[PDB]
């Protein structure tokens, strides 16, 4: 039972050396695309029934 | 449908259609039933690391598809809500072995307290009775796991064989030691339907369509006001 | 071996910490000073029917025209979103399946569920007849979800803690994703198809690469198992449903827990999540036989789909991002606008 | 109040079944149609009755009795039809209970409807015209009702003995044959494990309050010579129509999953 | 996918002849059957159509009463009943498949077909612009002329092209005007956008030499085009 707390270990010391970022920065990239697409959903912005493939 | 080539489209869904409602009444008239045990337990002889099986009989002209779980792991939680919608489960016990009665009366615990599980009915068999009598006529004993059938005597018990009494009383006492756990909940909504099955004891299929019978019978009275 | 788990937990704990000095300010404080999108109508337009039993999967197609829905009485059927019609029916060889998908190419369609197996169906043939053309063996426990990476590898999760990278042609793992302690439950690939993620009954979410074959990543919070799993569109963060009533959104630099979409009106667990075509919406459906609209960016709950009667199984939004499609075990489709 | 409660409860009936997606069920499509063959008896004869009632006299012209009657005749047969019919359900239920889905289906509910719309559309109709409704008495109709602007039934000996049967003793027969048997079992079983008779002691006793007054007197009549005057005809004419009144409130309502 | 018909020959007028497509290597049953006449020295023409279902029968403006058309799902047998022969009656008849769901292609696979050689209106007009035209390497264009919008509501264009090759059955090449089929080369391509219609090829090899035809699929007419030949 020496090898569950072997490979595991050996697994950890790859996860802990990752490079990261600032929070406040992250929600600028997220909000970039949101802001830069808003007019592009046809759900966001209600579609006059005369483009849309789903009128009745 | 405004043009020709739109015309045949809406016949073929029409065939389609056509199709689905003959699956419908077949589909009407099948009952599915879920079968569960242990290895000591020797349901696969009542009966590629493939994951289900499937087992067909006919009794009165009425069809019954049994789904046994094959290679699957040792947890049961989340895959068990697929069975919702069963007539029946079947539950197979070996009682013959004492030590082992803690974790079959313990997995009944947890089946009949399943979230997913209420308003499902369950059938018990206890399997391999003959083996019982050849391990208390000869004298391992029952006081040293259960201590509590010294203060246990026979019941309305029915010995049918009738040749030892004391077989009768461990018999009934092991069944009365699975039957407790129903009593305590359910309301009224499930139902729990013994057996005393020996290795062989061919009349199981019987047992079966009875018991669905009168799980059905007693399903539409509580609908209708009637219960 | 316990003079090991004494440094697994320091290293835990440092990760903890170095991940604890980031957290300079939560998206709240920078979200808080953009107008709402207000209130959603969207009303049914269309009704889908011919289902026996429940359905438990569905996948939109890439057309944004065509949909695949799977259902417990063993059948497969394929849509027209527009004119209501049926174009394929496929019958299943075992009627316990769990999970569907639809190729990029929309030449194939995959499903699997309580037999160990994930077939492969050939939409265009010669014959005028949808046939299996390969069986994928080698799971322990059964499927949970599929997806294409495109018409020549799949990726699978399974019931045995496990995920797979498979191979059609030959029909053999080329990769096998073992860590995972609790079964492996939903998947969801990246926009490039260089990446991947899977959530398991352990309350953990893990990050793969599919090249390396290995673990790159690792997410928590959740008290509950993990039933789906969504991706942002950016390709930078993914967001998940549990059995808690629970729904967050982690980043995959920034390695944390962003803004909760939570409400303490619901009990029940979420079944399906999905995003919108820019991450402005979040819909999810829940057990108790909604399906609930959020506002992606300030955790506001605008617009409710109510019409079903009973417990919704999955979702899809299209796309080009013109409709949404739900699933539930009433065994009715409907598609919103 | 009876010409409008069999109205709003009728149409309740029939709008929220069909709008509801979930209660398509084979068998709820029978409280839809049964209900449409007591809505109409409201919506037409229903009316026309409360007009006749006040004045003691009919003036809508000879061509209209022939109508009223034989309408109001068929409307009231078609609904006692489907109350045997709503019996035999529920007793293939409760006594055949692995075989209900697959022999009580969609199919078979069909034709409880057709059978239970045109049958008494036969006999009615070729009753009124065909002039079968009287014979060697032809002259006391236009001496007791006509002599004096009427339109009030008349049946002699045979339109008084075949109207007996087929009307209300052979689809009155079926209905207690039945929920006597559904009595003995929804009592052992329940030993087993009151409720029961309960239940069908409101859906036995209600029909034979409704229909006995009109079934019975009006029609052993001519036996005794006619001793049944105007006054009493209308009294025994008016329960009938409180049938039609108070069923969406039994096989609709009462009952758990309606709601 | 292959098909073998029967019958055929010489009938003296006045005649009754029961001619037969047989089908064989596919679902049979799930394909709408048509049958179409080719005058020897003129074009093709359509004569009748049956539904996979057995729902739907259409017949030809030309020859209605007179010819039958029946089909048998437990042998995959096609069959045309044929009465009353008169001079006109004589050419070849191709018995053809065709499928019909969003994305299919009809008209994609024909059969081979036989003769029968006799001895002694407001439909929308197509027609070719020409009848015979170059060099293996340069480019050629065969415009095609309608009589009225083929463009419908709901966004497509009936238009096929067939290039029938010089001594074998026809085949195809475009559907509804835009799209390519199977086994052909990515070297042609249609591009009309009016109710004049043209098949552009880029290179031009020896194969590549035959007839070409022109259909509209809108209305049940389905009226052909004329045929413009390439001569090496
Ligand atoms: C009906 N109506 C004769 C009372």
């Amino acid at each position: 039972s020496i090898a569950q707390a072997r490979k595991l270990v050996e697994q950890l010391k790859m996860e802990a050396n990752i490079d990261r970022i600032k929070v406040s920065k992250a929600a600028a990239d997220l909000m970039a695309y949101c802001e830069a697409h808003a007019k592009e959903d046809p759900l966001l912005t209600p579609v006059p029934a005369s483009e849309n493939p789903f009128r009745e | 449908t405004l043009s020709a080539e739109d015309k045949a489209a809406v016949e073929r869904s029409k065939m389609i259609e056509k199709q689905l409602q003959k699956d419908k009444q077949v589909y009407r008239a099948t009952h599915r039933l879920l079968l569960l045990g242990a290895d000591n337990s020797g349901k696969s002889t009542i009966v590629k690391t493939s994951g289900i099986f499937e087992t067909k009989f006919q009794v009165d002209k009425v069809n019954f598809h049994m789904f046994d779980v094959g290679a699957q792991r040792d947890e049961r939680r989340k895959w068990i809500q697929c069975f919702n919608d069963v007539t029946a489960i079947i539950f197979v016990v070996d009682s013959s072995d004492y030590n082992r009665l803690q974790e079959a009366l313990n997995d009944f615990k947890s089946i009949w307290n399943n979230r997913w599980l209420r308003t499902i009915s369950v059938i018990l068999f206890l399997n391999k009775q003959d083996l019982l009598a050849e391990k208390v006529l000869a004298g391992s004993k029952i006081e040293d796991y259960f201590p509590e059938f010294a203060r246990y005597t026979t019941p309305d018990a029915t010995p049918e064989p009738g040749e030892d009494p004391r077989v009768t009383r461990a018999k009934y006492f092991i069944r009365d030691e699975f039957l407790r756990i129903s009593t305590a909940s359910g309301d009224g909504r499930h139902y729990c339907y013994p057996h005393f099955t020996c290795s062989v004891d061919t009349e199981n299929a019987r047992r079966i369509f009875n018991d669905c019978r009168d799980i059905i019978q007693r399903m539409h009275l509580r609908q209708y006001e009637l219960l | 071996l316990d003079q090991l788990r004494q440094e697994a937990e320091q290293l835990k704990n440092q990760i903890r910490d170095a991940r604890k000095a980031c957290a300079d300010a939560t998206l709240s404080q920078i979200t808080n000073n953009i107008d709402p999108v207000g209130r959603i109508q969207m009303r049914t337009r269309r009704t889908l029917r011919g289902h026996l039993a429940k359905i438990y999967a569905m996948h939109w197609g890439t057309d944004s025209r065509l949909l695949v829905s799977a259902s417990q009485d063993g059948k497969l059927i394929i849509w027209d979103s527009y004119t209501t019609n049926k174009v394929h029916a496929i019958p299943l060889r075992s009627s316990w399946v769990m999970t569907c998908a639809y190729a990029p190419s929309g030449n194939y369609v995959a499903c699997g569920g309580l037999d160990n197996i994930c077939s492969i169906y050939n939409l265009k043939t010669r014959e005028g007849n949808v046939r299996v053309s390969r069986e994928l063996a080698g799971h322990t426990g059964y499927l949970s979800c599929c997806r294409f990476l495109d018409d020549n590898q799949i990726v699978t999760s399974s019931g045995d803690t496990t995920c797979a990278l498979w191979d059609i042609e030959t029909g053999q793992q080329t990769t096998t994703f073992t860590g995972h302690t609790g079964d492996v439950m939903s998947l969801s690939l990246a926009p490039d198809t260089r990446l991947f993620v899977s959530g398991a009954c352990d309350a953990s979410a893990k990050l793969w690469d599919v090249r390396e074959g290995m673990c790159r990543q690792t997410f928590t919070g959740h008290e509950s198992d993990i039933n789906a799993i969504c991706f942002f569109p950016n390709g930078n963060a993914f967001a998940t449903g549990s059995d808690d009533a629970t729904c967050r959104l982690f980043d995959l630099r920034a390695d944390q827990e962003l803004m909760t979409y939570s409400h303490d009106n619901i009990i029940c667990g979420i079944t399906s999540v999905s995003f919108s075509k820019s991450g402005r919406l979040l819909l999810a459906g829940y057990d108790d036989f909604n399906c609930n609209v959020w506002d992606a960016l300030k955790a506001d709950r605008a617009g409710v789909l109510a019409g079903h009667d009973n417990r919704v199984s999955c979702l899809g939004v299209t796309d080009d991002g013109m409709a949404v499609a739900t699933g539930s075990w009433d065994s009715f489709l409907k598609i919103w606008n | 109040l009876i010409i409008l409660a069999t109205l709003v409860g009728n149409l309740i009936v029939i709008i929220s079944i069909s709008h509801f997606k979930q209660l398509h069920t084979p068998t709820n499509w029978l409280l839809h149609s049964m209900a449409i063959v007591d809505f109409l008896l409201g919506c037409l004869i229903m009316p026309c009755s409360m007009v006749r009632t006040v004045e003691r006299c009919w003036y809508f012209g000879e061509i209209l009795c022939k109508v009223h009657t034989s309408t109001d005749i068929m409307l009231s047969s078609a609904s006692i039809f489907h109350l045997a019919f709503i019996s035999i359900d529920r007793y293939c239920a409760v006594c055949d209970p692995l075989r209900y889905k697959a022999k009580i289906n969609i199919s078979t509910i069909l034709v409880m409807i057709l059978v239970s719309w045109s049958l008494p559309a036969v006999y009615a109709f070729g009753m009124i015209f065909l002039e079968l409704n009287l014979k060697g008495v032809e002259e006391l109709y236009r001496s007791q009702v006509s002599d004096l602007g009427g339109c009030s039934p008349f049946f002699s000996k045979v339109s008084g003995v075949l109207a007996f049967m087929t009307s209300f003793y052979i689809p009155g027969s079926v209905m207690l044959f039945v929920y006597y048997r559904i009595y003995f079992i929804a009592k052992g079983q329940a030993r087993s494990i009151t409720k029961a008779a309960k239940t069908l002691g409101i859906m036995v006793g209600v029909f034979l309050v409704c229909w006995c007054p009109f079934f019975l007197c009006t029609v052993l009549d001519p036996f005794l010579g006619y001793v049944i005057p105007p006054s009493l005809n209308d009294a025994l004419y008016w329960f009938g129509y409180l049938n039609s009144a108070l069923n969406p409130m039994v096989y609709a309502f009462f009952y758990p999953w309606f709601r | 996918v292959q098909l073998v018909e029967s019958g055929g020959g010489l009938v003296q007028p006045g005649g009754s002849r029961k001619l037969s497509c047989s089908a064989s290597g596919f679902a049979f049953s799930s394909f709408g059957m048509h049958w179409v006449r080719q005058a020897p020295e003129k074009g093709l023409e359509w004569v009748a159509y049956i539904s996979s279902g057995s729902g739907t029968i259409y017949y030809a403006d030309t020859v209605k009463g007179r010819f039958t058309i029946s089909r048998d799902d437990p042998k995959n047998t096609l069959f045309l009943q044929m009465t009353s022969l008169r001079s006109e009656d004589t050419a070849m008849y191709y018995c053809v498949r065709s499928i019909y769901y969003y994305g299919s292609s009809p008209f994609d696979f024909w059969g081979q077909g036989t003769t029968l050689t006799v001895s002694a209106s407001a439909d929308i007009v197509m027609t070719q612009a020409t009848s015979s035209v170059v060099t293996p390497g340069e480019s050629v264009s065969i415009s095609c002329r309608s009589s009225k919008s083929l463009l419908h509501s709901n966004g497509n264009t009936y238009l096929y092209w067939f290039l029938q090759r010089p001594g074998q059955s026809p085949q195809l090449l475009i559907y509804r005007m835009s799209n390519l089929a199977s086994g052909v080369p990515d070297r042609f391509s249609g591009s009309g956008s009016g109710t004049a219609f043209t098949l552009t090829i880029s290179r031009l090899e020896a194969e590549d030499v035959g007839v070409y035809y022109c259909m509209q699929h809108l209305e049940y007419p389905l009226t052909f085009g004329a045929g413009t030949k390439l001569e090496l």
